[PDB]
């Protein structure tokens, strides 16, 4: 498992955090390209 | 009509009905961006009132314009400025009419003696959006805009 | 020969290329690209794409996450979530990010948030290490 | 000649009928929204 | 006809044609950007497929659960996109109901919710929303997949319908299958894999599945944008066609009423 | 005439795709800029009843637009902007105003002088 | 036309012919909703005939109405029941059409008349859609509904 997954946290969510970090390491050249493909909007079915 | 032609020919003041509006249930139902009156001028109505009326005309023109636009697409693509404009224009149309006491014979609701300052104030508030969280249907067939706020609260009760 | 499919979800690092060996840090655990590496993939950790290529090429492409796959056909499918450019960041930026990740790692709220800060610590650690 | 703003809606044919009906649907969605918000506000003012 | 009402219809038509032109232009922009992106996206999606493609994927035939992996858009106006989607959907639904595998209609995009609005409405696993609010985001795809991961719907198998934009004109409305790592347990091909931990195998399976979601998303989305553009194109064709005879009869009636009043006046003069 | 030569072409070009303005979104940068010029003009499109002005004043306003000097003025306020810059000139550059007027010839230096007077009036608006 | 306008109040049955139907290739091309008489009532036509007539009238009302939208809209947003009934009414226009033996002199395809009760039965078969999968082309120039089923088979053939 992972410090994530040993705690149970998702290697998927781990990759999500990894992307967050990668953005944190976005260049001045690359900062925008990181905000590029940053969005999300899906919302599941609730009642 | 050539008869309407001669009518417009000397009519120093214009009272343009919109029978379509009445068909839409408007009561008042005049043709808004159509009738002309001199007391609607910045030198006459005052800059504030005439400007507000003109902006209302522009807003309603946009309402009509985007109405067909929606008819193509619909409020699914309703832009932030647009859906806002849509709601605001619907509210303006609503606040436009009022049921009278002589009309209360049919219109049920008795007359509301609309104050001029109250009218201009409701206009400014609608420009601000005085019922953004509320339903415009209260403004429909109503007198003062505050009376409409009360009507919307009454709706909140009846809901 | 290799099928070096090294590529970001956005960009491409290697396009089914035919190189000798390669490695970058891996959540599954990094190792060199060997023909006898069985058809397999790996969970990615922040690495630098280090390829002992078939030709005289060792082009280091800093990587962050994703997954890299290699089949029995050497289908080296380095699918990169973030293969960072050589100039992808500033050393001072990574150090300050590490400082924040440590202070909030000091400020580790709870095993969930602590795990978040822990990923952050590991991440900016890789940041310094690539800077290192 | 000229084309009106809402010229079709001005004509209001089956297209205009759809305009009216979709106004009904979307404005009713927003109306339920405003009414629910007002119910919430009344609930808030109750205390 | 009232040249009044006739002209009303006519200007309506003129506005309609202009609106269609502008909309088609917008869709051209959208689908053009879609294709531009799709290139690296095509490679990424090909790779994402290659993962399970690398082994004879024979999941558990005893799958008491299936998965109705459905993706729709919040946006529409792309013709049979939702339609053919629901068509293949109904086909697979009958097939899986035959299997009795406890599938659940995985949802994103209200178009399907509409398709779901009658068709076994309860079968909706969960409907992610906002589908197509902006350009595709494999991060947003990851978000939806993360919601799925939160869902303990241990779907032993499932399929995701995709309109593979086989061309600009050709959108191969296919379905993308998916197994369960639990089913993947007993594979000699997995034995032919290099030293993989199973939850790590499971997590990686999830990661690849999310990649597949993003790829199918981009492909079907490009199909959608192109479809809307071509649809608007056909619409504009039909519009010009209607307007043709419309204007024909329009001048016809114009001159007709003109000379009609003319003849009226002529006779009135004759009466004098 | 020099002012109108570009003003009318821009107006047509705006009108050329002004239908697209409806959606507005994803406006092509050339299209977006053409629209803004047209948007700026639409802001300037209105007129005041019984309110004649100096023709050279309008020439100057259109010239400032041609400088792109109005590209950053919010159209709802760009009108009051142009009006205020007009006031600033009619006080100060009123000298340069008569200079152009009696001149009837657009000295590049006089053009720049008006440009700077307007730039002060507008950046200082 | 004022002449026919006045003429409309003189004879029992008004036979409106629609060249629009002819455009649809209708043989014959009688006006669907226009040709009329007071000669339609379930008081006389019984429930069967008059009911079928009123229902077909509603069907065609929907059909021609949606045609206006489809004009560029096509079926592209036709509702499922809407599209269903629309294709149905298309096949209906096709089906009520039957050939003319007098025309068969030029046409060559034999024309004849079905029993009115047979008409009611085949029309009902359509009304449910007994041959719902059958084509309007098969429905086109249809006398016997079973002959229409045979036409559908030949279409499969």
């Amino acid at each position: 498992v992972a410090y994530w997954r040993q705690a149970g946290l998702s290697y998927i969510r781990y990759s999500q955090i990894c992307a967050k970090a990668v953005r944190d390491a976005l260049k001045t050249e690359f900062k925008a390209n990181a905000m590029k493909t940053s969005g999300s909007t899906i919302k599941i079915v609730k009642v | 009509d050539p008869a309407p032609a001669t009518t417009f020919a000397h009519l120093d003041a214009t009272t343009v009905l919109s029978r379509a509006i009445a068909e839409l249930g408007i009561y008042p139902a005049v043709d808004p961006l159509d009738s002309t009156s001199r007391i609607m001028d910045p030198n006459i109505v005052g800059s504030e009132h005439y400007d507000v009326a003109r902006g209302v005309q522009k807003i309603l023109q946009d309402y009509k314009s985007l109405q067909d636009i929606i008819a193509i697409l619909g409020m699914d693509e309703l832009s932030e400025e647009d859906k806002l404009t849509v709601s605001r224009a619907r509210k303006i149309q609503r606040f436009l009419s009022q049921p009278f006491q002589v009309a209360e014979v049919f219109t049920g609701h008795l007359g509301k003696l609309v104050p001029l300052k109250e009218t201009i104030k409701g206009f400014q508030q609608i420009l601000a959006g005085e019922y953004d969280h509320l339903p415009e249907q209260a403004f429909y067939m109503v007198g003062p805009i505050e009376e409409a706020v009360a009507k919307a609260d009454k709706l909140a009760e009846e809901h | 020969q290799m099928s070096f499919t090294f590529a970001s979800p956005t960009q491409v690092f290697f396009n089914s290329a035919n190189v000798r060996q390669v490695d970058v840090p891996t959540q599954t655990g990094a190792f060199g690209i060997l023909a006898a590496h069985v058809p397999t993939l790996q969970v990615l950790r922040p690495g630098l794409v280090v390829v002992h290529a078939e030709d005289g090429t060792t082009s280091k492409y800093f990587v962050s996450s994703g997954s890299v796959t290699v089949n029995a056909d050497s289908s080296v499918q380095l699918l990169a979530e973030e293969a960072v450019t050589l100039d992808m960041l500033d050393l001072g930026a990574a150090k300050a990010n590490l400082e924040k990740a440590q202070s909030e790692l000091l400020g580790a709220a709870d095993e969930a948030t602590r795990a978040e800060i822990q990923i952050r610590i590991e991440a900016n650690e890789a940041l310094v290490k690539a800077l290192e | 000649v000229r084309s009106s703003a809402g010229a079709v809606r001005d004509a209001g044919g089956a297209f205009g009928k759809r305009e009216q009906a979709e106004e009904e649907r979307y404005f009713r969605a927003r109306a339920k929204e405003q009414l629910a918000a007002l119910k919430k506000h009344h609930e808030n003012e109750i205390s | 006809a009232t040249l009044k009402d006739i002209t009303r219809r006519l200007k309506s038509i003129k506005n309609i044609q202009k609106i269609t032109k502008s909309m088609k232009m917008v869709a051209a922009a959208k689908y053009a950007r879609a294709e531009r992106e799709l290139k690296p996206a095509r490679v990424y999606g090909v790779g994402s497929l290659a993962l399970y493609e690398k082994a004879d994927i024979k999941t558990p035939e005893d799958k008491k659960k299936h998965l109705i992996i459905g993706v729709s858009s919040d946006r529409g106006l792309c013709g049979a996109i939702h339609s053919s989607v629901a068509k293949q959907m109904k086909s697979e639904a009958a097939n899986l109901a035959a299997a009795g595998k406890e599938v659940k209609i995985i949802g994103v995009g209200d178009k399907i919710r509409s398709i779901l609005h009658r068709t076994h409405s309860d079968q909706f696993l969960v409907t992610f929303k906002e589908v197509g609010r902006r350009p595709p985001t494999f991060g947003d795809a990851s978000v939806i997949a993360l919601e799925l991961l939160n869902s303990g719907y241990e779907f032993d198998e499932g399929s995701i319908i995709f309109n593979r934009f086989r061309s600009v004109i050709s959108y191969k409305t296919e379905e993308k299958p998916i197994f369960s790592l639990d089913t993947i347990s007993s594979a000699e091909s997995m034995s032919i894999y290099d030293d993989i931990d199973a939850d790590v195998l499971r997590n990686y399976q999830e990661y690849s599945l999310a990649n597949i979601i993003y790829y199918s998303l981009k492909e079907s989305t490009t199909s959608e944008q192109s479809a809307r553009m071509t649809a608007m194109d056909n619409a504009s064709k039909n519009a010009s066609e209607m307007i043709d005879k419309l204007t024909l009869t329009f001048n016809r009636t114009r001159q007709a009423v003109i000379t009609k009043e003319l003849i009226e006046i002529i006779s009135g003069a004759a009466a004098l | 005439k020099q002012v109108a030569g570009t003003m009318k072409l821009e107006l047509a070009q705006y009108r050329e795709v002004a239908a697209f303005a409806q959606f507005g979104s994803d406006l092509d940068a050339a299209t977006q800029q053409l629209l803004s010029r047209g948007v700026r003009l639409t802001e300037l499109l209105k007129q005041g009843q019984y309110s004649p002005m100096a023709i050279e004043e309008q020439v100057a306003v259109i010239y400032a637009g041609v400088r792109g000097y109005l590209d950053k003025l919010e159209p709802s306020k760009i009108t009051k902007f142009e009006n205020a810059f007009l006031s600033h000139v009619i006080s100060q550059h009123q000298a340069l105003l008569g200079k152009i007027r009696t001149d009837g010839k657009i000295s590049e230096e006089s053009d720049a002088k008006l440009k700077e007077i307007v730039t002060n009036f507008l950046a200082g608006f």
